[PDB]
């Protein structure tokens, strides 16, 4: 049971500008993760998985990248609509295993 | 070997000791399954078979009897009534590389479990409940295995162990694998237990002058005593006498 | 394996010869802190180099550090018979210090 | 005649027996590898798939008589033999035990190998045959008999005495 | 489309049972690793249960012991039953098939909500 | 078999260059199997550099001799050059491939572009 801790906890930026989301693990990640977006009212989405592989159909403004303990996801223009709540999935022991973050919420103005 | 392909042999017709293997390593995995290491030296076995092969970390204790996981399950299943066991030290000075050792795979998915010692080869790529993507990707078209890939920036849950799996047989066994033996060195002229591979007896040993044939084993007077007998390290012919009683 | 240092190197008496750390992992960081140790035949590391091209007052002017990108070519010019000892390297990772995988240097 | 092959059928349905001699060495193997209708007349090999299960090797079996006595009871099959110089004589000689194998395979019927230099060879042909040397083979049947041997001073045997042949020798 | 569909969400009192189900489409459940993740108000996710594709499924600590996942293969769906829910168990669950180093957990369900008495 | 050198990109005169060369689908402890280094001028043949063998005996081109100490670690299964006084003769790439007795250099590597001057 590795903990995972983000940072920071809340972000308010300008449109159409970037935005830059670390979250911390305790031990090495190597590149097993993975970031979701779960607009708010609805189940997840998957946007990054692996190190920093784009999902299908995820806007290339959202970017990954990080490996070992340290990881961070990177938003090229947020749009009036990214706003919601993104979670880094560790799996470095898949068979039974996940580890979810505490969410960023993140806005616009 | 990868996981899903081990390298069967079989190792009889020997006089074999189990202790030649405490001088190799540290033996990081080294649990006896149906019979005691401490007592392995010396009992005797039917057919040892022995496969090897490499896993990750945290994935050598799927190899147990009656043991189900991902390994054990899908691509690598030992009996429940298993005799033998498996040896498992941490090598990842000769098998795991910067970037990835994709060498080594493992069976990821599959249809259903496999019988004790089912090997499977297989690499084609695996169904999509429907017609896959056969030669293609798509929504789910999940090959079956996946390579390990071991670094040497990976964590030792995550590293390369080698591994052996010795099955033993003892119903029926024709002792070939086994037995230690143990020469008691000789001593001659004092009315001594003997035990000449088998032959049990008391008595004075004296230096034999009969041309024992090299075919014979054994010598008798009138009355089925035996007389002599030659020894099985130096095939030197001794003379047995009962040591000395009487009357008084 | 986390660090990378070769097995080991013997260099002539009174030649220079350099010795690298090389990371060979990606994201070890910005690899800019950089110190060597001196292991003498049975005693307590002693700093002798950090800031790879920099060096501590107490110890003699021969070894001198550089970086080539990523490494730490670790040189020493004139040679004496007193330098026959291990060397090792280390280096701040994100989490965590490291070290390198050890080097022995014999003079011969 | 080189060797023999023993088993209850020629065909691969039971894990029969071979042995087989040569110019080098004896190699004796069991692994039930369907044969053909005949022996392979020697084009070095011809039989099925195998199962093999024992594998043996050493010093091969060879005016010249030699004997050889083939028993397989307990499990195991043993072989005495003796080489005498010279039809069958009339002289005494003992057979010496050889080896005692531990193949358990349950034998019932036999033959015998040939090979022949520069000759054809298909797995079935008819009485014509390939040209040879004359040569011949005696086989006989033992069966379960009272004995009385004789051991001479340096432990051989060197007369026997059939114990029901006639009233004289009972 | 392919999706989860959940069922089950409700309200029961304490100590009692439950059971959550999951129905998918143009995708197999029986043959993918299945895994059920749930939601307390506010709070994150946490991974609670897995089923293999040969049987062997797995559960959190959390609810180890109280819950079983179970699907009826032979109409291709997925379902948690759930026993003993106590103060903390409230929460939204949602199911997911996950495939891990692979292509992360991407397919989602409805969720269903879980609430107790009080 | 797959090889791949790393290293300095860039490199002043009269200095010490290093290269560790990290190769996969063999080690350094079977026999026969061994480690060369090769050079190449920009549009010239190659030429040879040094090589480690399998027993430790470490072999160089005679005319380049004593300097390039070659170091290598069999533990993680990664050879080392290191090459100091950089000349405008040296300005060339540099590849790592594996020695054997008679196909010499059958297995080469990455290989990394090295310009020489200020
Ligand atoms: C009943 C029986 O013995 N069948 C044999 C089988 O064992 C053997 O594997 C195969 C090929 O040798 O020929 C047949
Ligand atoms: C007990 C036993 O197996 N006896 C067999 C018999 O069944 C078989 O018919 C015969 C030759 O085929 O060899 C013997
Ligand atoms: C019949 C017989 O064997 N007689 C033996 C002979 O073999 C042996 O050579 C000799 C002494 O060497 O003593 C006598």
């Amino acid at each position: 049971e590795i903990v995972m801790t983000q940072s920071p906890a809340t972000l308010s930026v300008s449109p159409g500008e970037r935005a830059t989301l670390s979250c911390r693990a305790s031990q090495s990640v190597s590149s097993d993760l993975a970031w979701y977006q779960q607009k708010p009212g609805q189940a997840p989405r998957l946007l990054i998985y692996g190190a920093s592989t784009r999902a299908t159909g995820i806007p290339a403004r959202f970017s990954g990248s990080g490996s070992g303990t340290e990881f961070t996801l990177t938003i090229s223009s947020l749009q009036s609509e990214d706003s919601a709540v993104y979670y880094c999935q560790q799996y470095n022991n898949w068979p039974p295993g996940y580890t979810f973050g505490q969410g960023t919420k993140l806005e616009i103005k | 070997a990868s996981v899903y392909a081990w390298n069967r042999k079989r190792i009889s017709n020997c006089v074999a000791d189990y202790s030649v293997l405490y001088n190799f390593a540290p033996f990081f995995a080294f649990k006896c399954y149906g019979v005691s290491p401490t007592k392995l030296n010396d009992l005797c076995f039917t057919n040892v078979y022995a496969d090897s092969f490499v896993i990750r970390g945290n994935e050598v204790s799927q190899i147990a009897p009656g043991q189900t996981g991902n390994i054990a399950d899908y691509n690598y299943k030992l009996p429940d009534d298993f005799t033998g066991c498996v040896i498992a030290w941490n090598s990842n000075k000769l098998d795991s590389k910067v970037g990835g050792n994709y060498n080594y795979r493992y069976r990821l998915f599959r249809k259903s479990n496999l019988k004790p010692f089912e090997r499977d080869i297989s690499t084609e790529i695996y169904q999509a409940g429907n017609k896959p993507c056969n030669g293609v990707a798509g929504v789910n078209c999940y090959f079956p295995l996946q390579s390990y890939g071991f670094r040497p920036t990976y964590g030792v849950g995550h590293q390369p162990y080698r591994v052996v799996v010795l099955s033993f047989e003892l119903l029926h066994a024709p002792a070939t694998v086994c037995g230690p033996k143990k020469s008691t060195n000789l001593v001659k002229n004092k009315c001594v237990n003997f035990n000449f591979n088998g032959l049990t007896g008391t008595g004075v040993l004296t230096e034999s002058n009969k041309k024992f044939l090299p075919f014979q084993q054994f010598g008798r007077d009138i009355a089925d005593t035996t007389d002599a007998v030659r020894d099985p390290q130096t095939l030197e012919i001794l003379d047995i006498t009962p040591c000395s009683f009487g009357g008084v | 394996s986390a660090l990378t240092q070769p097995a080991s190197v013997s260099g002539s008496p009174g030649q220079s010869i350099t010795i690298s750390c090389t990371a060979t992992s990606s994201d070890v960081g910005a690899y800019q802190y950089v110190s060597w140790y001196q292991q003498y035949p049975g005693k307590a590391p002693k700093l002798m180099i950090y800031e790879v091209s920099k060096r501590p007052s107490g110890v003699s002017n021969r070894f001198s550090g550089s970086k080539s990108g990523n490494t730490a070519s670790l040189t020493i010019s004139g040679l004496q018979a007193e330098d026959d000892a291990y060397y090792y390297c280390n280096s701040y990772t994100t989490s965590s210090v490291v070290f390198g995988g050890g080097t022995k240097l014999t003079v011969l | 005649i080189r060797g023999w092959i023993f088993g209850t059928t020629l065909d691969s349905k039971t894990q029969s027996l071979l042995i087989v001699n040569n110019a080098t060495n004896v190699v004796i193997k069991v692994c039930e590898f369907q044969f053909c209708n005949d022996p392979f007349l020697d084009f070095r090999v011809y039989s099925s798939a195998n199962n093999c299960t024992f594998e043996y090797v050493s010093q091969p079996f060879l005016k010249n008589l030699r004997e050889f006595v083939f028993k397989n009871i307990d499990g195991y099959f043993k072989i005495y033999s003796k080489h005498t110089p010279i039809d069958l004589p009339q002289g005494f000689s003992a057979l010496e035990p050889l080896v005692d194998l531990p193949i358990g395979i349950n034998i019932t019927r036999f033959q015998t190998l040939l090979a022949l230099h520069r000759s054809y060879l298909t797995p079935g042909d008819s009485s014509s045959g390939w040209t040879a040397g004359a040569a011949a083979y005696y086989v006989g049947y033992l069966q379960p008999r009272t004995f009385l041997l004789k051991y001479n001073e340096n432990g051989t045997i060197t007369d026997a005495v059939d114990c029901a042949l006639d009233p004289l020798s009972e | 489309e392919v999706q989860l569909v959940e069922s089950g969400g409700g309200l029961v009192q304490p100590g009692g049972s439950l059971r959550l189900s999951c129905a998918a489409s143009e995708i197999t459940v029986s043959r993918n690793y299945m895994s059920w993740v749930r939601q307390a108000p506010g709070k994150g996710l946490e991974w609670v249960s897995v089923m293999f594709a040969g049987g062997s499924t797995f559960y959190a600590d959390s609810v180890k012991g109280r819950f079983t996942i179970s699907r009826d293969n032979s109409k291709n769906t997925l379902y948690l039953q759930m026993n003993s829910l106590r103060a903390e168990d409230t929460a939204v669950y949602y199911c997911a098939r996950d495939l891990g180093v692979v292509g992360a957990t991407d397919y989602w369900g409805q969720g269903t909500l879980v609430t107790v008495s009080s | 078999i797959t090889l791949k050198e790393s290293g300095p990109t860039l490199v002043k005169p009269t200095q010490t260059l290093t290269l560790t060369c990290t190769f996969s689908g063999f080690s350094l402890s079977t026999g026969g199997v061994s480690v060369g280094w090769i050079r190449q001028p920009p549009g010239k043949a190659l030429e040879w550099l040094a090589l480690i063998y399998w027993d430790d005996d470490k072999r160089y081109s005679p005319s380049l001799e004593s300097r390039l100490t070659i170091t290598k670690d069999t533990s993680k299964n990664l050879v080392v050059l290191t090459l100091t006084n950089m000349d405008p003769v040296d300005t060339a790439t540099y590849y790592c491939a594996h020695k054997t007795i008679p196909t010499i250099f059958d297995y080469w590597g990455q290989g990394t572009l090295v310009t020489v001057s200020s």
